[PDB]
């Protein structure tokens, strides 16, 4: 989005309650109630590693999340294409249902119930994220493999690789210029080779995230900025729309999917 | 006059949408614009003779290298695969 | 395929906005697309009504949304302002007033009624014309 | 009906899968074949190095195998991950296709 | 040509408008019997 939108002061959504997903002014970081679970759920060391802080910090990332959420709830899908054009939320669903081949009359004839159903459904993920521990495995995994690699990478410093010690200073302390030449020569190979494997390990995983981000960006542009007729690409079921929600080193969607309830058989010609 | 300045980056110009329960916006005019998009399709082919590189034109070096197993033929096979995939990429993209 | 060999409904895939067509042009070791996108430019505020009651029965826009310039109600395509007179062949009936939230009152012109009105006057006048013989 | 016969008539129909199993098979043989390479040592038999040289320097020659035989293993797994990511890209493509 | 087609009437919304005028026209000619 090239225009950071801000939520309107009023919450006149015709019964729809977006309190959980809009940012809470109480928190000094302008993040919403949902990611409070997520954020809670999930300096050069002498070893030589560092950590570069992301250019987009958590606050601004969360601010982007609010902007992406504001256009969807107020301008519909239009703000993806060009200028944002406000449309009240009731007629937004009236066209998303029209997208799935369901006449818009059903929404107005069932406005309150679906609004209650949607808000109750929004309540479910609130408990489901809190009650379940492994629901956030993907983000926890990506952090873990990155974390264990460095721990494995650091632990490599103590392997002799055939040298008489793993303290390069000790090798200098006990051997002369020529004797320590041999030991350091062997020692650096293993340090370099282990570093070689780590970097090659880094690229493969980094390529996986790049596809994931490209998958996320496509989901961002298709699930959120519009309605995607690509079945089972945006949630299990007929798609209506979705909400991004930030998370540490990841993104989380909230797909709102239409799914038929109890059915009746009939005779047809 | 000019100097290095560091600042909190602007995420964009704020715009509060005029949302209301019955306020609607409909476009009266449009602009049929065009934007360019750029995507790499293939890199330069490359074949690196393992022996010509590491033991270039040296019989003794080649004989010593032959003890190292099938490393060189593995690399040659990998690079020939890279080249054939370059042709495959170009063929698939432009042969629709 | 989805941009050149056809039009893609995937928003923000073949250029920024509603995609129309894409012209490929070759490049050294790459390709460059020219995505032709439809981007609305000039917008305006309007008054909207989710639906329309006519005689207790409710009405909904078949294609487009109900809009009003303050005095008269119209229906126009959601991506281009082209107001249309609210007519029966532009809407479909469903339910009634008591259910739809935000519905407003306005009459919907059945195109058949005024056409037959001229026949009614011709019918009435001939009965008066039939008194003389 | 033509699919059944056309598939059963030509041998190039399943080139992709036959190539996939071949690549994973071919890499394994190279991994196994590298065991018989001396890698610059005196002999490629692990036990024979022990049975001909005293322990003062027998570790030196087998060390070359350790650096060597592992090196091929490191390359094979590196090839695998490159292939592992490639399949998942196809698998994810297949996922959408399904 | 349709396999599985069954029988039912297809209602014409045009008819009630003409039925309304057909019945209305009946009394107008009846009234003209008075003169
Ligand atoms: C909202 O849209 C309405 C429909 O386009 C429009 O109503 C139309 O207004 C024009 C004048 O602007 C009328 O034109 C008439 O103008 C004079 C006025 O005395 C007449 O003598 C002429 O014969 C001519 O008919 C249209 O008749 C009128 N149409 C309808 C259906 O009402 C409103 O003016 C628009 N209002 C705003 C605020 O934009
Ligand atoms: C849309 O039009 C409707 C009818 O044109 C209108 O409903 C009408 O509302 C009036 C106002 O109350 C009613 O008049 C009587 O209402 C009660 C009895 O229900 C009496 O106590 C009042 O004193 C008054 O005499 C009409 O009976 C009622 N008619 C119908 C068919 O509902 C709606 O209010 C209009 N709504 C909008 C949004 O314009
Ligand atoms: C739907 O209703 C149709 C109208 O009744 C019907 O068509 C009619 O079918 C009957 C018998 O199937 C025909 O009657 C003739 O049938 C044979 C000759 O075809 C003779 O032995 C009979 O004595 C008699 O002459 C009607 O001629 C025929 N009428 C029309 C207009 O088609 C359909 O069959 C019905 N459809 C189904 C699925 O039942
Ligand atoms: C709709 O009906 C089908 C079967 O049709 C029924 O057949 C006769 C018994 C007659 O009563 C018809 O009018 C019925 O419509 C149902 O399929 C059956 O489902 C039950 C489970 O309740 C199962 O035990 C049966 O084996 C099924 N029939 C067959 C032939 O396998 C179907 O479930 C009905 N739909 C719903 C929503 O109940
Ligand atoms: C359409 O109107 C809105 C505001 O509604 C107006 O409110 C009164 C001023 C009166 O004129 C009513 O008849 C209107 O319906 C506009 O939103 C305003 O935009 C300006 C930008 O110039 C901004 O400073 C205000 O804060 C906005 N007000 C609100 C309540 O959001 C909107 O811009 C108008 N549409 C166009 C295309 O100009
Ligand atoms: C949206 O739902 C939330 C969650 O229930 C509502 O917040 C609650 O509001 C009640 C009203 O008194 C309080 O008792 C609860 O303590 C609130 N929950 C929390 C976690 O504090 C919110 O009011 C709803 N908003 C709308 C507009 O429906
Ligand atoms: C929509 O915008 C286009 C251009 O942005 C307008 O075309 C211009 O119209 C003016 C007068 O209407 C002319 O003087 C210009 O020469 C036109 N431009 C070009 C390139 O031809 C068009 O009029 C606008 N339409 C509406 C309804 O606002
Ligand atoms: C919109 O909200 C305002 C105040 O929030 C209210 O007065 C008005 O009746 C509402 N309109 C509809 C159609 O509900
Ligand atoms: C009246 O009827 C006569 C014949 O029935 C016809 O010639 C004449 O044109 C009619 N005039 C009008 C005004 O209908
Ligand atoms: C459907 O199948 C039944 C057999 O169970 C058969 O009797 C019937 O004719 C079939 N329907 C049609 C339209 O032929
Ligand atoms: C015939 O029509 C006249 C009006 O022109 C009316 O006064 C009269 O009652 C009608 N006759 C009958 C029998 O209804």
């Amino acid at each position: 989005v090239k225009q950071i939108y801000k939520t309107p002061p009023i919450k006149d959504f015709g019964g729809f309650n977006f309190s959980q997903i809009l940012p809470d002014p109480s928190k000094p970081s302008k993040r919403s109630f949902i990611e409070d679970l997520l954020f809670n759920k999930v300096a050069q060391k002498f070893n030589g590693l560092t950590v570069l802080p992301p250019l987009l910090t958590d606050e601004m990332i969360a601010q982007y999340t609010s902007a992406l959420l504001a256009g969807t709830i107020t301008s519909g899908w239009t703000f993806g294409a060009g200028a944002a054009l406000q449309i009240p939320f009731a007629m937004q669903m009236a066209y998303r249902f029209n997208g799935i081949g369901v006449t818009q009359n059903v929404l107005y004839e069932n406005q309150k119930l679906i609004a209650n159903q949607f808000n109750s459904a929004i309540g479910k993920i609130q408990d489901s994220l809190s009650s379940t521990a492994s629901a956030l495995g993907k983000l926890q995994n990506v952090v873990n493999q990155n974390a264990q690699a460095l721990n494995t990478l650091v632990k490599q410093l103590s392997s002799n690789f055939g040298a008489i010690s793993s303290v390069l200073n000790d090798i200098l302390s006990r051997l002369d210029k020529v004797e320590a030449e041999v030991q350091i020569d062997r020692l650096i190979t293993g340090r370099l080779q282990s570093l070689q494997t780590y970097v090659t390990q880094q690229l493969i995983r980094a390529a996986e995230i790049r596809a994931s981000a490209n998958l996320a960006a496509t989901k961002m542009s298709e699930c959120v900025l519009g309605q995607s007729k690509r079945v089972d690409f945006c949630g299990k079921g007929y798609h209506l729309m979705s909400f991004p929600q930030s998370a540490p080193h990841g993104v989380v969607f909230l797909h709102v999917t239409y799914v038929p309830a109890q059915e009746k058989n009939f005779t047809t010609a | 006059s000019q100097s290095i300045i560091a600042y909190t980056m602007s995420l964009g110009a704020e715009n509060s949408v005029a949302y209301s329960n019955n306020s609607i916006a409909i476009p009266t005019n449009f602009t049929i614009s065009v934007t360019t998009e750029i995507l790499p399709v293939s890199m330069t082919k490359t074949s690196v003779d393992c022996t010509m590189y590491i033991c270039g034109d040296s019989t003794e070096c080649s004989n010593l290298l032959l003890q190292y197993g099938s490393f060189c033929t593995q690399l040659n096979r990998a690079l020939t695969g890279i080249a054939v995939e370059q042709d495959k990429n170009t063929q698939e993209v432009f042969a629709q | 395929s989805e941009c050149v060999l056809g039009q893609s409904k995937r928003v923000d895939f073949c250029g920024k906005g509603y995609h129309l067509m894409s012209f490929p042009q070759s490049a050294p070791h790459g390709v460059v697309f020219l995505h032709v996108t439809y981007v609305p430019a000039q917008e305006k505020n309007f008054t909207t009504a989710p639906a329309i009651c006519h005689d207790g029965k409710a009405h909904f826009p078949r294609e487009g949304v109900f809009v009003s310039n303050g005095t008269h109600w119209f229906v126009t395509q959601r991506n281009f302002y082209e107001p249309q007179i609210i007519t029966t062949d532009n809407t479909f009936v469903s339910g009634n007033c008591d259910v739809v939230i935000g519905i407003v009152n306005n009459t919907v012109y059945d195109p058949l009624q005024p056409e037959l009105d001229s026949f009614k006057e011709e019918l009435d006048k001939y009965f008066k014309n039939h008194t003389s013989p």
